[PDB]
């Protein structure tokens, strides 16, 4: 575990609504990554941007939780080759727990109690793979977009949406995060940014695909576009 | 007045009548849970609550009103009457038992120890509470002292939150010896979040078929109102519903039942115009319906202003007598109320 | 809402003054003249150029080479627009009139019959108006018209290049969108009620209940109203002074010649 | 005209309600207990102040008008009748004798 | 002296009541509780446009 220090860019537009549009210049006001940020680089708050683009497929999942004890129930994801499964069931979580590969003893030690379950589809399929991770009123929102990239140490530079990926009715405490891996020593690397309050103008064409932003309290002159519109 | 003079008056406005009717709503008859919240026979504490998050279930209200003869019944966003058309966003269903006398306690802008150390309600709340007495099923005969409430907190409690950290706490005496004012009373909250969006929890009504290229009243879960629903070719990704513009009203709806997009258009409505020599004169008149094609009604002929009926269209050119619109003019001429192309003057 | 008074008809009759003032604007302004005069087959003015400005023939519409280039650089709940008058054909015609007349006679159509004139005459008519006599016109003839010639041919890349040569007559229009665009967009405010859709507060309260929410939406609706009427009157005014202004220049600098300073220009008046 | 429907409007004005109960204020001060009653006659209030409101802007903008026909008719009566305009077409067609 | 008495005008208007308990926003929030406040602050906003 190695930090760094990085550029953030523009990096991480996510469909703020499930409404259609085209050919207008809209102004929203949510929780976002501001533009040219320090994202760190590693070897919760209020929300999470995370990046990726390892291949070995050696990262899945993420623990969620508040006391990080089984007394609570703490969010717990699980990503294999066939399905996905949420488990807001109760866990106590190991000192380092991770994929054994396959037994889950090292994952937690047993789920006395449950109240949440959810299989579906796995998320997971030169590639770059982004995550947009938040909860808000007791709702849990994951986005997500898969794009090709070139060879690239750091984040690429361009413009690209976050579909909406899935939507749960959780309604629990969060407050720290760690990451899952499926372990033989490796390296791996992966990128962490937070979200904040901000105002955005989005512009939409005719196809209804976002593609560009302002970001209205970066410099004087985004100001003056936002005013103007 | 009972003269009119020459000239050209506006008098009122026309609009095109809805046809019919147009209910849409999913496929699923799940039945809410909520008998299963009712007539448990065993509630929980005031101090110490449940929760439950009602959901993909149609939600029926009347099944209350048969259960039990509610003392007290009071909404507050909505009418109790129509609870069974709306479709809710989400439901949350508060449930305990509290003493006769501190039914009233709870409930938004009020103050009391129930109020304030128990259960806490926001200013701008959407909901219902129902209560009744229970005296019969909840108090012992010598007394029953498993319902106790919190009297002691350093801190109000905040809006829709719970408490069981723990002498604050006191328990009940229920007897059938004690009169009104002290018997213990099931209370149940229910709080609702209205959206105008898609909903989960909908009513118990029934869709009915699909029409089109016909001025019709709709309602697609929730979405109500009046218009023309007509084949739509905007590239919906799967998670785009709704539709807007620049001017933020809504002009796509995408089909519950059968996944597919509808425009909507507004129907047709403009104003009316009478032309008319005067009442010493003549008494004929002509009508003019502003910016419409004359098919949405000698008899017709179609200028740039609108549709005008009970004129007669000539080839000549004079000056002009009255004004229409775009270059055309009337007047009147063995007689009748001729139109014409305005004539700038004689040539030179 | 009927509970309120006799609002409406007043919006109703101040809409309908404005319009028709506006229809009277162009009326007095354009239609000064009594017949249409038509300029000659053949068209040789003693050496003066005027095809930039005389109607096109070729193209459908017949306006001339400039009015085309002026034309092609200038670019609902319950909200309609009604069409002007005189369509823009109409005022074609008027203009070529116009200019059909003071080629051909000069000032003498603007005050009774037409009577004719040799152009160059004409021309030293005019220079002896300022102090000049006619022998300069007659001696320098071709000097006159050739400087003449490159003036006018000079006009339209001068209006072309400037970019904002034309914004008064854009502010106009951009006024009148931003206007409207306001008052459609105040629709969606909830001026502390429930909800900004009567369809929803109709259907989720009992009626004794939904009028305390219906009144603060029309008292709302109604002073929106109320500020764009007062905010159309207002423009109106400045509109008719600018329009009274154009009808004293068309009279007074095109049907004559203006011994007023800096009135019809920079210099010594000679025509319009 | 203008002048006497604008004071027509304005005096049949009071007989609205603006929302309230009754449209005069004898009877509705006898009959409600004043601390209800204060907020009925604070509608009626604000009702007719907007109306004296409206009159006064609407006076206010058609003086205007008129004091610049006014200076129009001042400055043909000092050109034309003071003495012989040479404008075109400033007093009557034709060319200019007298006024 | 059109100027100054408009500006004089607007600036005495903000210690009018307009029908309220106060003409002081910090009065009314530090007395009357906040489901009741906006009763008496919306009168307020309205009198000041
Ligand atoms: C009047 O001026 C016009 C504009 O320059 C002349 O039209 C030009 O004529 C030349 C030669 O005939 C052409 O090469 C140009 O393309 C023409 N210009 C345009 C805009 O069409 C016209 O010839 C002049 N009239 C006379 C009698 O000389
Ligand atoms: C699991 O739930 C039971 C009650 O159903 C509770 O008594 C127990 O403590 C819970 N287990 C925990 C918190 O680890
Ligand atoms: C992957 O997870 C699913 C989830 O239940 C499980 O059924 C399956 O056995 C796991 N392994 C594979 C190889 O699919
Ligand atoms: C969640 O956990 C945090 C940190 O332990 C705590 O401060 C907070 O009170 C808990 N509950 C909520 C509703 O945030
Ligand atoms: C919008 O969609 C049309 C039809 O699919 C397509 O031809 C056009 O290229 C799209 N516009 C883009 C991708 O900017
Ligand atoms: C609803 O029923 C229709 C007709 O039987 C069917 O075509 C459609 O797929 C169904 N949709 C769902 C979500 O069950
Ligand atoms: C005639 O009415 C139709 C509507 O049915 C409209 O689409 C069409 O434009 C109208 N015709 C003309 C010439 O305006
Ligand atoms: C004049 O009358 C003829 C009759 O054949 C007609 O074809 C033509 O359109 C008329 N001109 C108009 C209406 O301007
Ligand atoms: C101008 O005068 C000449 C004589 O030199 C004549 O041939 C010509 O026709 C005259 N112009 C016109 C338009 O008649």
């Amino acid at each position: 575990r190695t930090q760094s220090y990085t550029n953030s860019f523009t990096r991480g537009v996510y469909y703020p609504d499930k409404v259609f549009r085209s050919s207008v210049l809209h102004s929203t006001q949510d929780l976002f990554l501001p533009f040219f940020s320090n994202v760190t680089w590693f070897h919760f708050n209020d929300g999470v941007y995370f990046a990726s683009t390892e291949k070995s497929n050696i990262i899945r999942g993420w623990i969620f939780g508040t006391t990080l004890d089984s007394k609570t129930q703490s969010l717990l994801i699980v990503n294999n080759a066939t399905n996905v499964v949420i488990k807001v069931c109760e866990f106590q979580f190991c000192n380092d727990p991770f994929l054994d590969v396959e037994s889950e003893f090292r994952v937690y030690s047993s789920a006395n109690n449950c109240t949440f379950e959810y299989v579906s589809q796995p998320f997971l399929m030169k590639n770059l793979r982004e995550f947009v991770f938040k909860n808000i009123d007791g709702y849990f929102k994951i986005y997500s977009k898969h794009t090709p990239i070139n060879l690239e140490r750091d984040l690429p530079q361009g413009f690209s949406a976050l579909e909406p990926l899935v939507d749960l009715p959780i309604g629990i405490n969060i407050t720290r995060f760690q990451t899952l891996l499926a372990l033989t020593a490796g390296a791996a690397a992966y990128y962490v940014g937070y979200l904040q309050p901000r105002t955005f103008l989005l512009k939409y064409n005719e196809n209804g695909t976002i593609t560009d932003a302002v970001d209205c309290a970066l410099d004087p002159l985004s100001e003056t576009k936002c005013t103007l519109k | 007045s009972f003269t009119v003079e020459k000239g050209i008056y506006q008098t009122s406005n026309f609009r095109v009548q809805p046809t019919e009717s147009i209910v849409r709503f999913p496929n699923i008859t799940n039945l809410c849970p909520f008998h299963e919240v009712f007539n448990a026979t065993t509630f929980a504490s005031v101090y110490a609550w449940n929760r439950k998050r009602i959901s993909n279930c149609v939600a029926d209200y009347s099944v209350i009103y048969n259960f039990a003869p509610f003392f007290a019944f009071k909404c507050y966003g909505v009418s109790p009457t129509k609870l069974n058309d709306l479709c809710f966003t989400n439901v949350y269903a508060d449930s305990f038992v509290i003493r006769g006398n501190e039914v009233s306690q709870i409930a938004p802008g009020q103050t009391g120890n129930i109020a304030d150390y128990n259960y806490k309600l926001p200013d701008d709340f959407t909901g219902c509470v129902i209560a009744w007495n229970s005296n019969k099923l909840d108090s012992k005969p010598s007394g029953n002292y498993n319902y106790l409430y919190r009297l002691f907190r350093k801190s109000k409690l905040k809006p829709f939150e719970r408490d069981i950290s723990t002498s604050p706490l006191q328990s009940y005496g229920f007897r059938p010896t004690y009169g009104v004012g002290h018997q213990p009373y099931r209370v149940v909250v229910l709080s609702f979040e209205l959206l105008h969006a898609p909903a989960t929890v909908c009513g118990p009504k029934k869709s009915t078929n699909l029409v089109k290229n016909k001025c019709v009243n709709f309602n697609f879960n929730g979405l109500t109102g009046t218009g023309v629903l007509t084949e739509s070719n905007k590239k919906f990704l799967p998670f785009q519903q709704f539709g807007r513009d620049i001017a933020d009203t809504t002009d796509a709806v995408r089909d519950p039942q059968t996944l597919e997009i509808l425009d909507i258009t507004p129907c047709s409505f403009g104003g009316v115009s009478v032309i008319t020599p005067g009442t010493n004169t003549s008494n004929q008149v002509a009508v003019l319906y502003q910016g419409v094609n004359c098919t949405e009604v000698s008899n017709v002929f179609q200028t740039r202003a609108g549709c005008l009926i009970g004129a007669e269209y000539v080839n000549n050119s004079y000056e002009c007598d009255i004004p229409i619109g775009a270059g055309i003019c009337a007047s009147y001429q063995s007689q009748s109320i001729i139109a014409y192309t305005m004539s700038l003057g004689a040539e030179n | 809402l009927l509970q309120y008074g006799s609002f409406c008809t007043q919006l109703k009759r101040a809409l309908t003054g404005i319009a028709v003032e506006q229809d009277k604007n162009t009326q007095e302004v354009f239609a000064q003249v009594k017949q249409i005069y038509k300029t000659p087959p053949i068209k040789y003015f003693g050496g003066f150029n005027f095809s930039q400005i005389l109607p096109d023939p070729s193209k459908p519409s017949k306006r001339s080479p400039i009015e085309d280039l002026l034309f092609n650089k200038v670019t609902f709940n319950g909200l309609t627009v009604l069409p002007p008058l005189l369509t823009d054909e109409m005022i074609a015609q008027y203009t070529s009139a116009l200019l059909a007349g003071t080629i051909t006679s000069g000032w003498t159509f603007g005050a009774g019959p037409a009577l004719q004139i040799p152009f160059p005459m004409q021309m030293a008519y005019r220079f002896n108006g300022i102090g000049v006599t006619q022998n300069v016109l007659y001696e320098n003839q071709k000097l006159i018209a050739n400087q003449f010639n490159s003036a006018i041919g000079k006009i339209q890349d001068s209006l072309s290049s400037t970019p904002s040569a034309l914004g008064k007559l854009q502010d106009v229009v951009n006024h009148n969108a931003q206007a409207l665009n306001t008052l459609v967009k105040q629709l969606s405010s909830k001026f502390g009620a429930i909800s900004s859709v009567l369809n929803d507060i109709l259907s989720r309260l009992d009626p004794p209940e939904a009028e305390v929410q219906i009144d603060r939406l029309i008292t709302g609706r109604l002073q929106s109203l109320q500020t764009y009427v007062t905010q159309q009157l207002i423009r109106a005014a400045e509109i008719r002074a600018s329009a009274n202004l154009a009808a004293t220049k068309m009279s007074e600098c095109v049907l004559g010649q203006s011994k007023r300073v800096d009135f019809c220009g920079k210099g010594y008046h000679l025509m319009s």
